């Protein structure tokens, strides 16, 4: 009479009572038993997952749009491969900048989850501010379409959902290609050619 | 080298010294069968003979005109030229089982000490808490220093009986 | 409490109260309170020193085991360092030692009167920031994020978090300095050839572990 | 206060309100004690005063073009000659050594020999002979020690540049100028990994 479990007929973690947003009770290992690690946890799932869902976004996209062509010769770059692709600065400078960068938003958001509500205003402009939000969706300007009022609890039961299924992808799509060595879409299609003969299975046992 | 000590490698007595030892055995060979226990024994002896008189030398055990291995126990010698294998690295080895052994026979001693009849038990050994105090001796260094730093090793002067002066 | 033996009879001083108090003290060691605090500090700059050691000795050697740096074996970097550096070994000795002795004699002071590197006038202006935070955790100067003031119970895990990896980091040491003495091959080295034939690869088939005349 | 380090933050207590820079960036706790909160204070502001000289000079002598900062002190290793504003100088390392410890002995010793301590730090009179210090002083201390406090940053900056590019910090300023993306930190091959 509860919330969806990760195993219809198992029992809820005792710590999984259902507040969590997708909290279907699952921690076998107990590993966010600790309430307070439970909040990090938390923030990390959503973080974690939301960079993964654009990472996933950016290697099938890319491979989807050299497949039909449309893509350019940089589409034509495979994801694992892009990283020695020529772009304007060395791979390093890019890197560097971006850590600069992210140094500011990281920092900025982090002082939300240690005072939760206490970084939400324009430094350089007093009047411009983000509105009152839960730790992990900062919503204002974060949200500008203004999805925060139109049903929030199962647009929130979407996004865990999707970033939990984006994290699992990405985590294939290394592992396809640290083994297959190939991009996912070909994977794919191998697949779809002979399903029945290009399992896991029999390509390590090929291998 | 050090005090007119030639190596046993390169001392010719010590290889004389081989050459005549094996000879006096390569004799007492010969009047006995090729198969027979006092040729097969006589045969190890030449043997263990030939690799003692070999694992010496590769030890470089400096000897004098006598032919006879010497050791150095100056440390800085010993250490500074390599001898340390003689006398000084056996020196702490036979320190620390000696201490352990006096550590662990203190231990026991002043647990029996109080426990009912004292005097029983270094008679009837208590065999169990005997075999339950030899490890504790393996760190003995340690707890002994701890009892220096804490002055428990010793007994105070005014609880020690003395013979009038 | 977890104790590093099921059923193993817990000393008496060992009062959960240490980081990684498991109640092993077979020898009784730590059975002086004074032994067991000097003890306490002596293991956690153990662990520490090896923890910022095997890190410098596995690291570094993965990473030139996959191209990355170039790294010597961490029983020939000395050498190199040496004839690439082109300081002799006396003088970087020398005044290595000056510099951990006086870092050293301030923390022993602090320990044989705890909190008194903080005198009024003693370190020009910093002497506060040498006051110390219980046996071997310095707060202030040390720990800057201030991790140990979240709460009392994230301070106890990254305590145990310590004691634990630095344990694991100490024995790592001698295992390598033991592999090598017998394999004679680099950390990794050793792994690779034992994931290779792992029932045919271990210490006692090594020559050195077990002299085996018999 | 002029602001925060980390806003949102609120840390720093012992750090008084009026103290001039005070941004509330104490991430150590070095100012508790009150007597180290004095000699940090004159420290910071003492240091500050000199890392703003140091970086004029530094950059000063290449904007003229009489040389680098770094090229100063090498003729005499060489056993050259001194030149200052091109004009030369007839002195030598030991004499200038000897000239510049009496005169920074009988300087500096007096400064500390002051005990009013807010002297130590701001002794105006002879110090302030233009007498800006009428009005708005409180603020104009708050330049002094944001410029200075900007002078040391860029003097450790003028070393590293140095130390990793070599070349002298206006050149370098326009190498990354002529070339921003190519030119940087990044790309030094000091700053980065190995
Ligand atoms: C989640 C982030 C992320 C992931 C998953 C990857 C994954 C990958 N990068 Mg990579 N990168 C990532 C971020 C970044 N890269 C680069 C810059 C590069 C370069 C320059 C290269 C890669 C390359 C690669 C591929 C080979 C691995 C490698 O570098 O071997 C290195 C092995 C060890 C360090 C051991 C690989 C699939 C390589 C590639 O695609 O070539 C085929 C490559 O040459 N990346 C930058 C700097 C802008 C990044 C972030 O800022
Ligand atoms: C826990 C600290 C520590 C450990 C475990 C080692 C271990 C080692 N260092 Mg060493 N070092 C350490 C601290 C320091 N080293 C050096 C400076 C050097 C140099 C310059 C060299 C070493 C070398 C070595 C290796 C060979 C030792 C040697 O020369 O023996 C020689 C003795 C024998 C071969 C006889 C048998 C000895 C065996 C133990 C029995 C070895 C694995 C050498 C190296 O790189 O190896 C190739 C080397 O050349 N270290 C300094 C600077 C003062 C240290 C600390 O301050
Ligand atoms: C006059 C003799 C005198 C002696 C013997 C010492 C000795 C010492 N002082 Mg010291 N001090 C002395 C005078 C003075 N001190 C200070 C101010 C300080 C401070 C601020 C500190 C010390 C500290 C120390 C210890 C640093 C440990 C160290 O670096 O060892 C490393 C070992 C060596 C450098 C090797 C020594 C080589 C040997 C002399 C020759 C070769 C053999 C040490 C035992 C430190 C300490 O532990 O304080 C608690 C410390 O922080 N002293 C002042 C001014 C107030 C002094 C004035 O006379
Ligand atoms: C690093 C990613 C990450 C993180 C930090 C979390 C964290 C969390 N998840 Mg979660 N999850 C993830 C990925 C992650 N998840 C993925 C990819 C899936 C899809 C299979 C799921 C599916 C899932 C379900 C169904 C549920 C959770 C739940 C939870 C919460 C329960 C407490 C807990 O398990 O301890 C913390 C767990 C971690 C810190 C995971 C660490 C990452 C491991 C150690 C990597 C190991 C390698 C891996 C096998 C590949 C917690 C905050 C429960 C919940 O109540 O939701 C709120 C729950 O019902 N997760
Ligand atoms: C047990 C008593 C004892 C006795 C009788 C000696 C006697 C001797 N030792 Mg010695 N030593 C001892 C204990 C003893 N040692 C201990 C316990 C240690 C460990 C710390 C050492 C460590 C030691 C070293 C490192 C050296 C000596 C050396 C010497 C010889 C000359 C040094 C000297 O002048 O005085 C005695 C010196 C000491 C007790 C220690 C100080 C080290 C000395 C002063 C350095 C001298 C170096 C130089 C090469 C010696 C010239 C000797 C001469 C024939 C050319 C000398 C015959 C030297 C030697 O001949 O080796 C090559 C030397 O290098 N010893
Ligand atoms: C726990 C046993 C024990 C211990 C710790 C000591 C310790 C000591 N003895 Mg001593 N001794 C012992 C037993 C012991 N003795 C016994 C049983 C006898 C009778 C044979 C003697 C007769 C003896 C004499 C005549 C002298 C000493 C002396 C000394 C001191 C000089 C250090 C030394 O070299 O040892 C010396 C040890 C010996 C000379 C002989 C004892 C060696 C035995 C094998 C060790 C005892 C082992 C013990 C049975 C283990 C018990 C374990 C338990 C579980 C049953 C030293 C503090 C000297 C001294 O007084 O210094 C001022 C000295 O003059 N001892
Ligand atoms: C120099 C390193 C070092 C030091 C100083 C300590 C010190 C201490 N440990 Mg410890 N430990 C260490 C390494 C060390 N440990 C390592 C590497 C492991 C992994 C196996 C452990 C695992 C461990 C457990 C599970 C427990 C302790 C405990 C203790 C405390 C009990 C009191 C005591 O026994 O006195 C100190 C001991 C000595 C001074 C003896 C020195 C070591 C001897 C001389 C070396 C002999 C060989 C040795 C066994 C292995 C190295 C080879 C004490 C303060 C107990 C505790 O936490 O109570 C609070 C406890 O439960 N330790
Ligand atoms: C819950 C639980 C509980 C119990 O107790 C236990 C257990 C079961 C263990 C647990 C579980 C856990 C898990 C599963 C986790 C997972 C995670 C993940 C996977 C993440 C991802 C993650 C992922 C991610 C981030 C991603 C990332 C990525 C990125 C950025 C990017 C990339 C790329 C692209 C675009 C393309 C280009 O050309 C290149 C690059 C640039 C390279
Ligand atoms: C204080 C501070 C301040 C604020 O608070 C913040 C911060 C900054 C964060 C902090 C810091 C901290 C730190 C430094 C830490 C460190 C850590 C570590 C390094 C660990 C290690 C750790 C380490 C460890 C465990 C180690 C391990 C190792 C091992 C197992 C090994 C094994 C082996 C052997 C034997 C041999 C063979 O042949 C091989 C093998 C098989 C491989
Ligand atoms: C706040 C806080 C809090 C927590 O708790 C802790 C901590 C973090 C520690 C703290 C921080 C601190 C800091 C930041 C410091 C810095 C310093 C510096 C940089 C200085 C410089 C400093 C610098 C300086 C003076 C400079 C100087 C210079 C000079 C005189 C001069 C030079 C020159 C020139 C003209 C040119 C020529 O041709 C050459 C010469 C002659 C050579
Ligand atoms: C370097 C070394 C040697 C050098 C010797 C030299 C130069 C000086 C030696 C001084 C020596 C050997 C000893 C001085 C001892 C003085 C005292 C006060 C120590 C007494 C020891 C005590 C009381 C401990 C007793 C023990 C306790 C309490 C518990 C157990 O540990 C058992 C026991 C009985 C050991 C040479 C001879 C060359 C040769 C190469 C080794």
């Amino acid at each position: 009479a509860n919330r969806p479990s990760w195993f219809p007929g198992s029992k809820f973690p005792a710590h999984l009572d259902g507040t969590l947003p997708g909290d279907h009770g699952f921690d076998p290992l107990s590993l966010g038993v600790d309430p307070a690690k439970l909040k990090w946890y938390q923030q990390a799932e959503l973080q974690n997952g939301r960079w993964a869902m654009l990472g996933a976004a950016g290697i099938l996209v890319p491979d989807l749009l050299r497949a039909v062509g449309m893509g350019g010769p940089a589409a034509q770059v495979p994801w694992f491969e892009a990283g020695k692709y020529e772009y304007f600065a060395p791979p390093s400078a890019l890197f560097a900048s971006m850590m600069f960068l992210f140094a500011f938003v990281e920092f900025r958001r982090l002082q939300d989850i240690r005072k939760p509500g206490s970084a939400n205003q324009d430094p350089i402009f007093t009047n411009n501010k983000l509105p009152a939000g839960e730790v992990g969706y900062p919503g204002g300007i974060f949200d500008p379409l203004g999805y925060s009022k139109g049903n929030m609890e199962t647009l929130k039961l979407k996004e865990i959902k999707n970033a939990r299924l984006a994290m699992l992808g990405f985590a294939g799509f290394v592992a396809q290609y640290q083994t297959t060595g190939k991009t996912p879409l070909q994977n794919l299609s191998d697949h779809l050619a002979n399903p029945w003969s290009t399992t896991v299975l029999s390509n390590d046992l090929a291998r | 080298d050090i005090a007119g000590l030639t190596p046993c490698s390169e001392s010719a007595a010590y290889a004389k010294r081989l050459k005549n030892e094996v000879k006096g055995l390569n004799k007492r060979l010969k009047n006995y069968e090729a198969d027979s226990a006092p040729a097969i024994a006589l045969k190890a002896t030449i043997e263990r003979t030939q690799n003692r008189f070999a694992n010496y030398a590769k030890a470089g055990l400096l000897c004098g005109a006598d032919g006879l291995p010497h050791l150095i126990s100056d440390p800085g010698l010993a250490l500074k030229y390599g001898h340390a294998g003689e006398v000084f690295i056996p020196t702490f080895g036979f320190l620390y089982v000696a201490g352990w052994i006096g550590y662990v026979g203190r231990l026991y001693l002043n647990m029996v000490k109080g426990e009912a009849k004292p005097t029983e038990k270094e008679i009837i050994i208590d065999v169990p808490a005997a075999l339950r105090l030899t490890w504790q001796g393996a760190t003995w260094p340690v707890q002994v220093v701890a009892e220096l730093r804490a002055n428990t090793l010793t007994e105070k002067a005014e609880n020690i009986t003395i013979s009038p002066r | 409490r977890p104790l590093w033996m099921p059923g193993a009879t817990v000393p008496a001083h060992l009062k959960g109260e240490l980081a990684g108090d498991f109640g092993f003290d077979p020898l009784n060691l730590g059975k002086d309170p004074q032994a067991l605090r000097w003890y306490q500090q002596a293991e956690l700059v153990h662990g520490r020193t090896a923890m910022t050691a095997v890190a410098g000795i596995l690291i570094p050697g993965l990473l030139t085991k996959a191209g990355v740096l170039n790294v010597p074996e961490w029983y020939e970097a000395g050498k190199v360092s040496a004839e690439q550096t082109g300081i002799a070994l006396g003088p970087l000795l020398a005044v290595q030692l000056f510099m951990c002795g006086f870092v050293e004699g301030k923390r022993w002071m602090d320990f044989l009167k705890p909190g008194s590197q903080s005198e009024a006038g003693s370190f020009l202006g910093f002497e506060a920031s040498f006051k110390g935070t219980d046996n071997g955790y310095p707060g202030g100067p040390f720990d800057p994020m201030g991790m140990c003031n979240e709460s009392e119970a994230k301070t106890k895990d990254l305590k145990l978090k310590e004691i634990k990896n630095g344990r694991l980091a100490m024995l790592a040491c001698l295992g390598f300095a033991a592999q090598y003495g017998a394999t004679g091959k680099g950390p990794l080295d050793n792994l690779a050839d034992h994931l290779a034939a792992p029932l045919k690869t271990t210490f006692v088939d090594n020559g050195i572990s077990i002299p085996i005349h018999l | 206060r002029a602001g925060n380090w980390l806003p949102g933050s609120d840390a720093p207590a012992w750090l008084p309100d009026d103290l001039p820079g005070n941004y509330g960036f104490d991430p150590l706790g070095l100012c508790k004690d009150p007597a180290s909160l004095k000699r940090f204070t004159e420290s910071e502001v003492i240091h500050c005063r000199w890392a703003m000289l140091g970086a004029a000079g530094c950059l000063g002598v290449e904007a003229l073009g009489f040389g680098n900062w770094y090229d100063a002190p090498l003729w005499a290793i060489n056993g050259g000659s001194p030149t200052w504003f091109g004009i030369s100088v007839p002195f030598d390392l030991n004499t200038l050594l000897a000239v510049e410890f009496v005169a920074m002995a009988a300087a500096e010793s007096r400064r500390g020999d002051e005990t009013d301590a807010a002297k130590r730090i701001y002794p105006g009179g002879a110090f302030d002979p233009l007498n800006f210090a009428k009005g708005d002083i409180e603020t104009l201390k708050l330049k002094e020690i944001k410029n200075g406090r900007l002078a040391m940053m860029a003097c450790l900056g003028f070393v590293a540049q140095h130390a990793a590019t070599g070349k002298t910090p206006l050149q370098a300023l326009g190498d990354h100028i002529g070339n921003p993306w190519g030119s940087n930190f990044a790309t030094n091959g000091v700053s980065l990994p190995f």
